[PDB]
Parts: structure tokens; sequence; C-alpha cells
């Protein structure tokens, strides 16, 4: 089941900093923010963007593996120095490629190949819009997310829940609203599920595994850290792990105002979406699905990760 | 350890400072200069091995050219002509740009003879050789006297070695200036180490070889470590006043310098390559703390002149020692952080709740606050173990083995080919003993190290903070005493009652933000400081720097504001009566406020009394003095909680003060409301160190040796990019230190601005508006300068971000805007400046331009300064920005100039300056094309390129619109 | 939430300067979008002006519900009592608002939420200067697409089904327009120094005016809708963006001091104004009213949307700044 929400207006997701600070910024939608919308209409698998321009397609955050020239980076290790570096096969230094990757390109991406037409830049999906003088000194400037003409937010939720099909509901920060409809699973997820067996066989035969985080994950057990615990990987069937090479970005620091306790929630650090881990696993993967949940708060749409080969 | 320090001294002084004077007996002078500390034969062999290895791999592997002779280009000029083939006088080449300089004063002091080269028994050599021996003996004697005094001063070998490394060059220079001349000493200090390849001076080689020997002592394997404390921009962003920003930057610099100081203490001051610690004010303060050298306040210490990343090369036997070093750095930094936190906890937090039960309630979160403060920063120490490739075989065999190892790396083709070419060129020399060293690929290691950091700093580990209201300033951490909102408000109200000078009652801070706020009052009573004096500057808010503009009367309102408190007298006497009257008004207002506060009895009497000489300058703004409530809020008091906003009898003196302020404005002018934030960064430092932007080897060798070598070596050197080496890296770091310490604070102070951080390439300043463009071009020229005077300079390009903003805008918003402007300047090419004016009401302009164009814009400002050209000529030209084409641009602008100029000469000058200036403007095309910006930056046949280009009309329209925007921004800045 | 929604039309009688952000030329640029660059009014400002109008009407007691006057003074005591009379003092002290505004247009400064969320005012017809047919209402195909996507959520009956037939593609130098705008003889039309060839079609404008008069009445804001049909043009997306960016009213203003009779130094500035006779549409999303012992008259969502439409139909209200110089007055016609 997919909740397709077209924003009639701009959307706001409050930054952790308070806003007498009139200046205010905006961030990408958070799983805790969108979870409240669906619960106002169970677990949430995650959320992507959707673009309906002639055809309807779903876009996830561009993996940090992909470079500017659409060149994949693989972690290769030198035993002479005994150190592993992420080589792009065209240079030793690289930068992450911002934008979004389609599911139709994602299916091929996990095999180690990507096409130019399978990616979309960030400027073609949504932009940031600044408003000044909103309301002698009461004026505050607020940045919001302005979506494209034929684009919106798709929320991927397991088909075990049901509710009203179509309507209008309020989401985000300030009192805005979007039009939501219930759409069945597109052919992209079906194709991914069909090719999951082949890609899992490739992963098993090659002895290499890649974890791609399509959503932010709070992996911290006692505190909060980007380190990948071996116990979590052992649950899926990994007998042993040799080396772990994680590449991501600045951790997303977020909290919230808990209305139940009338007090703010504890501040939490999460691994940013699009980060990729490379793991040299031993044995085979027993997972029967191409998507798994990691960390805590996985019900709200946190820690959705895909499997890939290299 | 004493023998370790003595051996470090021996390695540093393994070559006499005048080695290039005569290569026949340099080692004898090296043994004599140490005297009782001369090394043994085995120690000399080890030192020579560690010098030939590493240091400058290009140098030694080139000096052994055997083309019918072994070349020699020294000052001796008397050699065995049978197999030496003298070349000429030694020169010095810039390690980056290859700029060539000559020692005119040294040659003038040296004897001059008609014959260029003398044979072994050449006729007439008696007098010249006698004079040469005499001057060499004098130089040796003065060097020995300096070193003997230095050795007599210090007894501990560690302290003696550190002080020698710090100050021997300065002492020798001052002694030679006292004897020969200042110019002679200045040129002598910068003598090259290896005259055949003079890409670095002798002392840079000495530091490099000392670091190499330290990294290869007692069988310890060398390791290249790089330490980074991240993030930085987020930490600096969170601020409310300029004092908070200064405290944040200075705290970050102090932390990284604590790490650097621990590393230097454990191993040596030279083991750190970047930043160059010699000459750093922080290093001098640390030396004073160690009671090694009495600190002199020649260079101001208030500047955060230490970058957040530092690179070192140290010798460790095993990875266990590396882990121990990392744990020691973390222990030292966390101990300093915990000491600061405990000082704040037991000085400020308990300073207001010494009796209240709220302290007992909040004492259960002390461990939590300590943990969240300590783990605020992520510290990454990425270390690469330098591999020891076997070179046991012959020259061809050893070079083949090294190339095979490099191929076994299995790298991308470009860098592998570059390093293969470097190795092949190193193998193009003719010598049986020519063997590649383990540091020949040093640059490669560094490159990998950097990449490691870019991944290793990605990780993080933050503690599980509890639930509660977050901090108001930082907005990311739980505020202190966050269990209850009412309890937190009461606690912070009590704190503001105890500490009303800085903190506001409503401001509920966290650990990190409170530490940042109260850091200035704690640094003067902490380590490194507390014995140096004058660390905290006398500037707290951006209003002061915005008020630092130089008016037409030769007076800056910041000086008169300081005069209000009597800090500095006013030299001008024409306005003395107005100054006295307004001072009396301020004094009586302060007396009334102090009496009212004493009646309230809510703040300590010391703070109220000191408010007379520490009153906020924001009350000087007339618009800010609307009423008593506005005055109380501006001074830093919440009148709503105080209840003093109902005093309606305090309007008479307010009105009188407003009238007096207007009277002062009459012949003075209002305090300007705008100020400029300028941040600059180096252009492709990583690429420059990668060797991609480095010149060919022919540019880093003697001017008269490329033609006197083998053809194969000649062609290899002419078409192979030179790669850095530890000596060259040290020279580059020394040039960066020279730029960042000896030049930028001078121009900032001369520019009447405040420099906050100057570490290496990056620079951050806040300036009065009509002082920013004056110093931006000067600093760009200085950074691009190769040889200024007789001191090295980086000689690279700059990216700059300049933002002209009002003082009421939030600090972090302006910081983020300026950082975004810098990023845009880097995105639209490089060697450029992005200027942006954010006017108060709604206005916002941009212009990404080359530096040389900026001065051109200043020209038209003159035409607007005295109204030689009507300003409307700008507006009308704007209306043509969407229609103008290349063919008729010149004629149309000529028509507009003639129409809007009283004199035809003014119109012609405007036409010429506009035609020149509008050429260089970076454009943001719809298509992802950067070739146009690259053509604009260089300065070329760009007109012909646009003629060949298919989007010429859009490019020229964007160029003219951006130039007009820059002109309007600069003109509004002037007025 | 937000069970129902209503559409509000807005016709600019006088130029409107709402809000203020590049400001490259105009010191106070109009309230403008980011992705498309079209003129727009933020939901915050429209909500504020609507709630101020509602509060003033509640004070004036002219909010007749179901053809019966709504007396709030008795209603607050009827639904709250106890401190309600004291709560009246809060209205008298101006620290609060009348209960109707508190339960519909959001709460006071200090628990609850507004029953209606006010969306953004999206542009629908932009007036541009024409060589023939003095001024023309120009649109863009994506404007029609946005209108259809917005209007799929309210009308759906057959009007929504027939509105799906609007689907056009236009080149950057072609347009479809009425007989008034097209020049005599030559088959081209000039708007704001831009010449466009007329594309032969007779369905898109008819359907547009059909739906406009369908849910806005035959009286098109005091004018016959039939006359409007002859002066409707649809241009390309880039052309519409350029029009909406550069065809607004740039007015230069100064301040003169009586001491010398000349312009004050630094007193000259340019302000940008949205042109008059501009049709804009906004979406108001109304949900279940807050459970606070609401009267049975407006107990359901249908009743509150009905009373809102009745009390705001054919209304006149000022938006944006410069109210003191006759700027911002617009006429609102609720979609029935
Ligand atoms: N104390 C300081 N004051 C001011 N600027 C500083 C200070 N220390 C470092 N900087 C500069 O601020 C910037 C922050 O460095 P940082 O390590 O965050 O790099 P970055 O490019 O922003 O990203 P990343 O965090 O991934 O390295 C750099 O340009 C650095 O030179
Ligand atoms: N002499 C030096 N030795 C070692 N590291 C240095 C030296 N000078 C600068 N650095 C470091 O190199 C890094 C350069 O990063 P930066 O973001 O400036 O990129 P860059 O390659 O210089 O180019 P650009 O900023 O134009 O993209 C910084 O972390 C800086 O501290
Ligand atoms: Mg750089
Ligand atoms: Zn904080």
């Amino acid at each position: 089941m997919i909740l397709v929400m077209k924003p009639y207006d701009s959307l706001l997701f409050r930054e952790p900093r308070p806003f007498n600070n009139h200046v205010a910024r905006t961030i990408l939608p958070l799983p805790q923010t969108l979870a409240g919308a669906v619960r106002s209409a169970f677990e949430i698998l995650g959320h992507f963007f959707y673009r309906y321009d002639g055809k309807f397609e779903l876009l996830v955050e561009s993996p940090h593996d992909v470079t500017q020239n659409l060149g994949l980076v693989k972690p290769h290790r030198i035993d002479k120095l005994g150190i592993t570096i992420l080589m792009d096969s065209e240079g030793i230094k690289f930068r992450p490629f911002n934008g979004f990757l389609k599911f139709s390109g994602l299916i091929d991406y996990l095999q180690g190949r990507i096409a130019e037409d399978s990616v979309v830049e960030r400027q073609k999906i949504f932009k940031k819009e600044r408003r000044v003088g909103i309301a002698e000194e009461h004026f505050y400037q607020v940045e919001m997310l302005r979506f494209s003409d034929d684009c919106g937010i798709a929320v991927w939720v397991e088909d075990g829940v049901d509710f009203d099909d179509e309507g209008i509901l309020g989401v985000g920060g300030e009192r805005r609203f979007v039009k939501f409809e219930k759409r069945e699973e597109p052919e992209c997820i079906t194709n991914l599920r069909s090719k999951w067996k082949k890609i899992r066989d490739k992963i098993n035969e090659t002895g290499r595994l890649k974890i791609y985080l399509a959503t932010p994950a709070i992996l911290g057990a006692k505190g909060y850290s980007s380190k990948l615990d071996y116990d979590l990987l052992g649950d899926i069937g990994i007998e042993r792990v040799r080396s772990v090479n994680f590449i991501g970005g600045k951790p997303v620091i977020f909290s919230g105002w808990d209305f139940v306790t009338r007090k703010p929630k504890p501040t939490r650090y999460a691994v940013p979406a699009g980060s990729v881990y490379f793991v040299e696993f031993e044995g085979e993967v027993k997972l029967d699905m191409p998507y798994l949940k990691l960390g805590k708060l996985t019900k709200l749409g946190y820690g959705l990760c895909f499997m890939g080969v290299w | 350890d004493n023998e370790f320090w003595l051996n470090k001294i021996r390695a540093f002084f393994h070559d006499p400072p005048d080695k290039s004077f005569e290569l026949k007996t340099h080692e004898r002078r090296a043994s004599f200069i140490l005297g009782e500390l001369k090394p043994s034969k085995s120690l000399k062999r080890i030192i020579k091995n560690a010098d030939i290895q590493a240091s400058s791999l290009q140098r030694v592997d080139l000096e052994k050219s055997i083309h019918k002779k072994e070349l020699k280009s020294t000052f001796d000029r008397i050699h065995n002509t049978e197999k030496y083939e003298y070349i000429g006088q030694p020169i010095i080449r810039h390690p980056v740009t290859g700029e060539i300089k000559e020692y005119g004063t040294i040659l003038a002091n040296l004897p001059q003879t008609q014959r260029e080269v003398y044979d072994v028994d050449d006729e007439g050599k008696e007098d010249y050789e006698e004079q040469f021996q005499e001057i060499l003996s004098r130089i040796l004697k003065i060097e020995k006297k300096v070193f003997d005094d230095f050795k007599n001063r210090y007894s501990d070998p560690k302290d003696l070695y550190i002080s020698l490394w710090a100050f021997y060059a300065e002492k020798l220079k001052e002694a030679l200036e006292e004897e020969f001349s200042a110019s002679f000493a200045e040129e002598f200090v910068n003598l090259p180490a290896y005259t055949l390849s003079p890409d670095h001076t002798l002392f840079d080689h000495a530091d490099a070889t000392s670091a190499i020997f330290g990294a290869e002592i007692d069988g310890k394997k060398p390791v290249l470590v790089l330490f980074k404390i991240s993030p930085v921009q987020k930490f600096i962003a969170d601020a409310r006043k300029e004092k908070d920003l200064w405290a944040a930057s200075h705290m970050l610099s102090t932390l990284t310098f604590k790490a650097i100081s621990f590393i230097a203490d454990k191993f040596g001051p030279d083991v750190v390559i970047y930043p160059h610690l010699r000459g750093n004010p922080f290093f001098h303060a640390w030396l004073h703390s160690k009671k090694i050298w009495e600190f002199s306040d020649s260079h101001s210490l208030k500047i955060a002149s230490v970058p957040n990343k530092f690179l070192a090369l140290v010798g460790v036997s095993d990875e266990k020692e590396l882990n121990n070093l990392r744990e020691g750095i973390r222990n030292e930094i966390e101990s300093f952080l915990a000491d600061l936190f405990d000082k704040l906890w037991n000085e400020v937090i308990v300073g207001a709740l010494e009796h209240s039960d709220a302290l007992k309630h909040l004492g259960d979160k002390k461990e939590i606050h300590k943990e969240i403060l300590l783990k605020r920063f992520t510290l990454t120490l990425s270390s690469l173990k330098i591999h020891d490739v076997d070179v046991s075989g012959s020259k061809e065999e050893a070079y083949e083995k090294v190339k095979d190892f490099v191929r076994s790396l299995g790298l991308p083709n470009a860098i592998e080919s570059k390093y293969l070419q470097w190795l092949d060129m190193l193998g193009s020399v003719e010598a049986s003993n020519n063997r590649p060293t383990k540091y020949d690929l040093y640059s490669l290691y560094y490159e990998i190290l950097t990449v490691l950091n870019a991944i290793e700093s990605t990780h993080f580990d933050k503690p599980a903070e509890p639930a509660g209201y977050k901090c108001t300033l930082c907005g990311e951490h739980l505020a202190i005493g966050g269990e209850s909102r009412e309890m937190m408000e009461n606690v912070w109200g009590k704190i503001h009652k105890r500490w009303p000078s800085h903190l506001r009652s409503n401001e509920r801070l966290c650990a990190v933000c409170a530490v940042k706020r109260f850091y200035p009052k704690f640094i003067e009573t902490l380590d490194i400081f507390e014995g140096v004096g004058k660390v905290v500057p006398d500037i707290e808010s951006v209003s002061e720097v915005a008020m630092c503009r130089r008016t037409k009367h030769g007076i800056t309102w910041k000086e008169v504001y300081d005069y209000l408190r009597g800090l500095k007298n006013v030299d001008d006497e024409k306005l003395l009566g107005k100054l006295e009257n307004l001072k009396h008004s301020v004094q009586t207002l302060i007396n009334n406020v102090k009496s009212e506060l004493k009646s309230r009895k809510v703040y300590p009497e010391e703070f109220l009394e000191g408010l007379n000489r520490n009153f906020s300058n924001e009350i000087l703004y007339s618009e800010r003095l609307r009423d008593f409530n506005t005055l109380l809020d501006t001074l830093g008091f919440d009148a709503a909680k105080l209840g003093l906003d109902d005093v309606k009898n305090y309007e008479t003196m307010i009105s009188e003060l407003r009238e007096r302020l207007s009277e002062v404005y009459k012949m003075l002018g209002e305090p300007p409301k705008y100020y400029a934030i300028l941040m600059m960064d180096g252009d492709e430092m990583g690429k420059l160190l990668s060797g991609e932007k480095l010149k060919t080897a022919e540019h880093y060798l003697h001017s008269a040796i490329l033609e006197r070598v083998s053809d194969a070596l000649r062609v290899k050197a002419k078409t192979v990019r030179r790669l850095i080496t530890p000596a060259a890296h040290s020279s580059i770091s020394r040039a960066l230190k020279n730029f960042s310490v000896n030049h930028v604070p001078d121009v900032v102070r001369k520019g009447n601005g405040t420099l906050i951080y100057s570490g290496g390439d990056d620079v951050l300043v806040l300036l009065p508006v009509d002082t920013a463009f004056d110093v931006a071009t000067e600093l760009a020229m200085t950074f691009s300068t190769s040889w200024n005077g007789w001191e090295m300079l980086p000689g690279n390009k700059l990216s700059a971000g300049l933002l002209i903003v009002h003082y009421k805008h939030p600090l972090y918003d302006a910081l983020e805007k300026t950082r975004e402007l810098l990023q845009k300047a880097k995105k639209l090419g490089r060697n450029a400046i992005a200027v942006g004016l954010l006017k108060r009401s709604g206005s916002y302009y941009e212009s990404v331009v080359n530096f040389e164009t900026l001065e051109d814009a200043k020209a038209v400002a003159n035409l607007l300064v005295k109204e030689q050209v009507s300003p409307r000529i700008i507006y009308e030209l704007l209306n043509f920005a969407d229609v103008i084409s290349k063919e008729f641009l010149h004629q149309l602008v000529k028509y507009e100039a003639v129409r809007h100029s009283i004199d035809k000469n003014l119109a012609e000058e405007f036409q010429s300056v506009f035609a020149r200036g509008h050429q260089g403007v970076r454009v943001e095309l719809e298509g992802n094309d950067e070739e146009i910006n690259k053509y604009i930056s260089d300065g070329a046949n760009l007109e012909t390129f646009l003629d060949k280009y298919e989007k010429a009309v859009d490019v020229i329209r964007k160029q003219v619109r951006g130039f007009l925007n820059l002109v309007k921004i600069l003109y509004e800045s002037i007025r | 939430m937000f069970e129902k929604a209503v559409v509000f039309g807005l016709y600019s009688i006088t130029p409107v300067h709402a809000g203020s952000a590049e400001l490259s030329v105009i010191a106070l640029p109009i309230q403008r979008e980011r992705h498309t660059g079209f003129p727009v009014i933020w939901g915050q400002s429209l909500k504020g002006v609507l709630r101020s109008r509602f509060r003033q009407l509640e004070l004036d007691e002219k909010i007749e519900v179901e053809s019966q006057k709504w007396k709030w003074k008795e209603k607050t005591k009827e639904v709250l009592k106890e401190k309600a009379d004291e709560f009246i003092k809060k209205v008298e002290e101006r620290k609060r608002d009348p209960l109707l505004t508190e339960i519909v247009f959001g709460p006071a400064t200090d628990e609850h939420a507004g029953a209606v969320s006010v969306g953004d005012a999206k542009i629908l017809l932009f007036p541009v200067r024409s060589a023939k047919g003095v001024f023309a209402f120009v649109t863009s195909p994506i404007v029609i697409q946005r209108l259809k996507e917005d209007f799929e959520l309210v009308s759906e009956i057959e009007l929504k089904q027939i509105l799906s037939r609007f689907k056009v593609e236009l080149s950057n130098n072609e347009t479809i327009a009425g007989n008034a705008l097209i020049l005599n003889g030559e088959n081209k039309v000039i708007l704001e120094d831009i010449v466009l060839k007329v594309k032969s079609d007779s369905n898109v404008i008819e359907n547009l005016v059909e739906v406009l008069k369908t849910l806005f009445g035959d009286n098109f804001f005091g004018k016959p809708i039939e006359s409007i049909k002859e002066r409707i043009a649809i241009v390309s997306d880039d052309v519409f963006k350029s029009f909406t960016r550069f065809s607004t009213e740039i007015v230069a203003r100064v301040r003169i001091d009586a001491e010398k009779g000349t312009v004050a130094r630094g007193g000259l500035w340019y302000e940008e104004f949205l042109p008059s006779d501009t049709l804009m549409y906004s979406l108001i999303a109304v949900g279940s009213p807050k459970k606070e012992n609401l009267p049975k008259e407006v107990d359901n969502t249908q009743k509150i949307v009905n009373v809102l439409k009745v009390t705001f139909n054919n209304a006149f209200l000022q938006i944006g700044g410069d109210e003191t110089v006759g700027k911002g007055f617009v006429k609102v016609r609720a979609g029935v």
C-alpha cells in the first residue's frame, strides 16, 4: 500500500533550533513527522518522493555510493598497507551525488550499474522557498519545501493496514494540508521483489554485501553511533563478518515535542539517509525480502535498508 | 630520553647553516658547530641515511649526475675542474610557483673575481681563497658563539632542543645583522639546503630530517598521522553576539593546539608538518608556559591562529603505540574540556544556587552534562604506516621493484600513471648508488591519509541525552536543569541574577553553549594563558565593528564610544563640548539606572557599578532609545519581569539625549548600520599537494643544470610533474604560516577590522563597510604573491565570500549566508570573490567576480562619489540587461555615458572602465558548464571564445547585470 | 482531519502589495513562489486578514447564521458559563478573541486548533497589456492543471468529470486567444512587446469560462462573464513566467521635506505591486469543529462551511501593506 500525498502548498519540517529567533530553516521530511499524519488517518516501511510526468515513478535519496559522474565507489583494500579505501575506478577522491534515484534504476543499482536516465537532480524534484516579513519586530523569515508541479511524497506502508482511500489531511509544520490517495503497489516494487532472488544469489556467490540506507536510522544501542553492530547483521544469517566500510554524511540531530508528557522528547542522532555500508559477510543471507529494518523506531519509518551486490 | 633529545639536536644541526657556501668541508663545520655534542660515526651515518632518504627525494637523487662530472653550484667556485664542472652562484626557487630569487647582498659582501671558476691550483686564487676562508671563519665563529650561548642558557636537553628549534634562526639572523648587516642576515637565513634543487631553504630541510630521524629511531617504524576535530561550522554558527563567535573560534583553536602541544611535547616541535608551529603565537605562549622562553607580546594572542586539522609524522614501533598516542590525545583534550566544565559548574552554576535546593535537584545531571560536553566533538586520528619497500637490488632492480609495488597497489589510472612517471623520472639519473627511498611516494601516502580522514571523520558517537527542553541558543542539546520547565526558568533567572553582565534570564543554555558564553572570563585564568596578558579583546557585539567606520572627519565612532567610558581620550577638540555634554547625559542616566537597580536589589552591586564603564553601545542607536522599556531591554534587562517599564518620568533626559545625539550627528553622521563579514579559503590545496597543480621538475631545479645533464633526464624532467616531499611540505607550511601570521593581522588592523580566525589558508574577519574591498584585494594579492621581500608566501589563488549586513540580523544566519556565498564562489570557478549586500528592508544582491575587476568597480564609485556621473545611469542600464547584445553594447553604453556625463572625458573614462570591468564576471548558466568561468578567471582571448560559443548573448547579459549589481552594491556601501 | 474544503475567488480591485526574497530591483518584491515564480499569497497572511475580518464582524454582530443573527455575547455564556462573562472581559481587554473566531479561525496567542486552514492564493488570470483588446487575461497550461488538481477535491459532480478534458500543449511562440486580442488581418497578437501566433482551437477557453461561471456565477465579480471570454489568452509556460515576473507594477516613490521642497536624501525606492483585475483562487480546508459544546447550528462541518461561504461571499477586504494609499482591496466570491 502506498499513500500518495500531493502537496497543494509548501511544506515545513521544523529544525531542532527554536524559532525569539525569528530566522528558521527547513529540512527533509522525517519519519516521525510523517508517521503522525498516517496515524491521524501498524508500521511504516518508509517514504520516498514520487514524480508523475506522463509516467509515475518513485525516487529514493541518491546513494552516497554514486559520484558526480555516476561512477560507483567500491571499497578495495591494500594488504601492503593493510588499509581499505573507496576507489571510484576513475579517481581516489570523490563527492556524493545529490539528487534522487528511481526504483527502476535502483533495481539495476544493486547490481553495480546505473544509467544516466535513471537519476534525477534535486533541483528537478523540489526547491527551498524563503518567506520574509511573515508577521514592528514580530517578522520572522521561514524556509519551506516547494515541490514540483507533478511531484509529491509517497509513503510506503505494509499492506496489513487499511483506512480512508482518498481525502485531504494536514501535515508538516505550520498549518498546511496535502491531498492523499491510496495507490496499490506499482510495478517497480514487484520487479524488485522478483529480482530479489537473483540479487541474493549473486550476493551469496560473491561473498560481498552492501547495505543502503534509504531512510535515517538510529543505530545507537546505549548512546548513538554510526558503528554497525555485528549482532544485527548476524540475525539475517551472516555467520561472520570480516570488514565494515561505512560512508555517509553528517548525522541528523532531531527531537520532538511529546504532547502526551507535555515535554520535549530526548535529542537523538541518526545516520543520514543515503549512507551505504560495505560488509564482507561469511555464509549467506537468509532474508527473504530486499528491505530490512535497522536500529530503533523502525515502526515510524526509520532504518529501511536495501541489499546490494558488488 | 636525554640521549634522544641530544640526537634530535644532532640531526637538526647535521648541516651547518652555511652549507651552500662550501661543499668541500660542510660536515667538518657541522661537527664544529655542535662542539661537545658532535655525533659519532655510526650516528653520522644514520643521520645521513635519514637525510638522503625522505627530506627532498628529488634533491639527492639528482645531485648524483655523472655526465663527465658531478655538478656543483656553490659559492666556493674553486673545485677540481677535472670532474666537477662548476655551474654558478646558488639561487632559491619557490616550492610552489618556482619563482627564482638571487642573493645580491651576499655576493656583494663576498669577494668578487673576474674568473668565474677557479681550478685546483688556479693562478691568482691565493687572495680570493684567503678572503673566502676569512669570511667563512667569521661566519663559523658567530654561529658557534650563538650556539654556545644557547647551550649555556638551557640545561635540560629537551628544553634546549625545543628552544633551539624555535629560536636559532632568529638568534643567528639578529647576530649576523648586528655584525654584517640586516640584509645580509635576511638573505643568509633563506639559503637553500641542496643548491642543485633549491626548492626549500636549509632550515626547512633541517626540520624535515630531524622529523625523519625521530620517526626512524630505535627501530621505530615511521607513521604519518592526521588529526581532525569535527564539525566546526556548526559550532561556530551557534552564536548571539560577536563575543560568542570569537569565543567559539578561539576555543576550537585552543583545543586543536592542546592536541598539537601534546604531540610536540611527546616527540618534538618539528614532527608536526601542518600548521608550521614555529612563529605561531600559540606556540610562543606554550613555550612561555613551559618556562622555556619568556613570552613577548609582539604578536597578539587574541587571534585563533590554529586550524582544526593538524598533520604529524611520528615513529611508533607498533599499532599499539599508535592507539596509545590516540588515547593520550583524547585524554588530554577531554581533561581540558572537563576542567573547563568543572570550572563553570563550581563557579557559575553553584554561584547562583549555593543555597537553593534547585542545585541539589540538578546535581543528578552533572555526569550527563559532562558526557554530552565531552562527546560534543568527533576526533579522528587517521594514521598511515609508511611502507618500507625493499631496494636491495641495483638501481634498475630497485626502481623496478618500487614500480611493481606501486602497480600492486591497484589504483585509478590517473594517479598511478602520475606516480609511475615520477618514479621513472627519479630513475632517469645516472648513478650506481641511486636507490629510491621509502619516502619517494610520500605524497601518495599523504593523499591516501586525507581520503582516510574523509571517511574516518564520517563516523560519530554521541551520548543518549535525556528528555527535556532544548537549549535556546544552540537548539540541539538539552538545557541545563531540563527536568522541569519551571525549575529551568527559575534556575536561569537565578543565574542571570548572579551573572547579569553577559547572560539573559530567558536564555536557557546547555553545557556547550554556556561554556562558549563564559569562556572569555575563564581563559585568562587557565593553562597556556594566565601569564601572557591581554587575551580577551575589548569587543563583544557586532555593533562595535559596524560602528568602526572611518568618517570624513578622521574620527571613528568606536573610539568615541570607548571614550564614553574613559578608556581612550578624544584627540579632536572641535567637538569636545558635544562629547562632554553627551558624556554627562550618559553619566546621569547611568546613575539613575544604578540607583533604581540598587533599590530593586536583584543584582550584585559590583555589576551595577561597573555598568557605568561597561554599558552597552546599542543604546547609542536613537531608534533603540524609544522608551524606558526599550532602554532596559537593550541594556540587557527584562523590564517585564523587573516592572520598570512603567516609569514614565524618565522621558525628559531621554529626549534631551536624543536631541544631543542629533546635534552630534549634524557634523558627525549617524553610526553606520552595516558591516562586512569576509571569509576566504585557499583554492585546491589538496590538488596542489597532489602534484596536479604543481609545475614540472624543470621549474624546481637550478637554472643552469637542465642543459648540462643527460638527454633522457632532461626530457623526463621537462615533462613530469614534481611531487611534494617532507622538506617541500615543510616549506609550503612555513609559507602558509608567514601569510597567516605575519601578514593577515597586519592588514586587518591596518584595515581597522577584527580578524577572528587565521589558520593557514582560511581567513575570517569582520570589518567596517568602507574598509572591506580595500583589504580583500590586498589579501588576495598577498596570497597569490610568491616572494614578498625576502620571506616566502604561498603563491596560490583564493576564494572569498563578502557579506554586507545589518547588525540586528542573527549571527548564525549571516554566517551561513557568508559560507554559502563562499561555496558559490567556489562553484562558479575559483580565484574569485562573491559579494552580497543584504539590506535591511528586503534587498539582496550578488556578484561573483574576479578580484581584478573589483578595483575597476571602485573607479565608478569615484564617478558617483562627487557626482561626476548621475547614479540613474545604473538604473537605466539595468532596464537593458534583458535586451543588450554583444555587437551594440559598446555604442549603447557610450551613448548612456555621454548622456549622463557632464564632461566627455568622464564619459570616455566610464566607457573604458565599464568595458574592462564587465568582462570578468562569473555566470550561472542553466546548463552545467564551467568552461566559461574558467576562461573568465584566467584572462585570455575570452572574447574570441564567446564568439565561438553558442550562448554568447546570455553570457554577456548575465555579465553586465552582475557587474551593475556589484557597482550598485559598492556604491550603496560607500554611502 | 479536514473533512471538507471550499474554494475562494479573489479579484484585485486595486493593486495589491502583499508581503516582501531576492529583491534584485524592487526594494519590496511581491509575495512570489520559488519553483514557478508565479505571484502568490502565503496562507499565513490570508488567514490573518480573514480572521481579522471575522473578529471585526463578530464585534459588529453581523454574522447572521441560517438567516438568523448570531449574538456571540449570549452564545459564550450559553456554551461556557461560569467564567464566560469574565471571559468577555478578555475580549474587552483585547487579550483574547470572540468564541467564533477562536473555534473557526484558530485560537488566540496562548490546547486547541483552528477548524479551518487557509491555503495559498494561486494566480489564475494575469492582466497584461495588449495592442488590441486593451488588456488581456493570460494563463498557462500548468495553471489550468493546478486548477483541475485543486478542484478535483471539492466539486466531485459532472463538472469535475468534464474539467478533465482540459489538456493543451503550447510552443514558446504560440497562443490561443479570443477574437478581441487577435489583430485584424495578421494572425498574430502582441502582448507586452511579445508577438505570438494564434493557434486554432475553440474548446479550452470555452471550458475554462464554463467552469469559472459554473462555480462563480454568471456575474463575474460585477461583470458579465461572456465579455471576459473574448479577452482570454493562454500562453507558453516560459512566456507566462516572464509575464508574471516583469509585467507587475513597478512604482517609484519618494519622500519630500517641506523645509526645502525637494526629495529627502535616501528617500527614493521602488515598490512592486500585483496588477489590478487579477483573478486568484485559494483553498480553505475545514475539518471537524473542536468539541467545546458547540451549538447545534454549526455542529457539523457542512454547517460551518456553509456559514463561512455565506458570510464571505461577495465580500471586500484589504490584503498586504500600503492600505493607507488605497492598495490591497480585493473582492471575494465564495465558490457555491
Ligand atoms: N577555529 C576556527 N575558526 C574559524 N574557522 C575555522 C576554525 N577551524 C577551522 N575552520 C575552518 O572552518 C571550516 C570547517 O572545517 P570542516 O572540517 O568542518 O570542513 P567542511 O568542508 O565544512 O566539512 P567536513 O566537516 O566534512 O570536513 C574549514 O574551512 C576550516 O578551515
Ligand atoms: N600545508 C598544508 N598541509 C596539510 N594540509 C593542509 C595544508 N594547507 C591546507 N591544508 C588542509 O587541506 C584541506 C583543504 O580542504 P578544502 O575544503 O579547502 O579543499 P581544497 O582541496 O583546498 O579546495 P577547494 O576548497 O577550493 O574545493 C583543509 O582541511 C586544510 O586544513
Ligand atoms: Mg580548498
Ligand atoms: Zn546549546
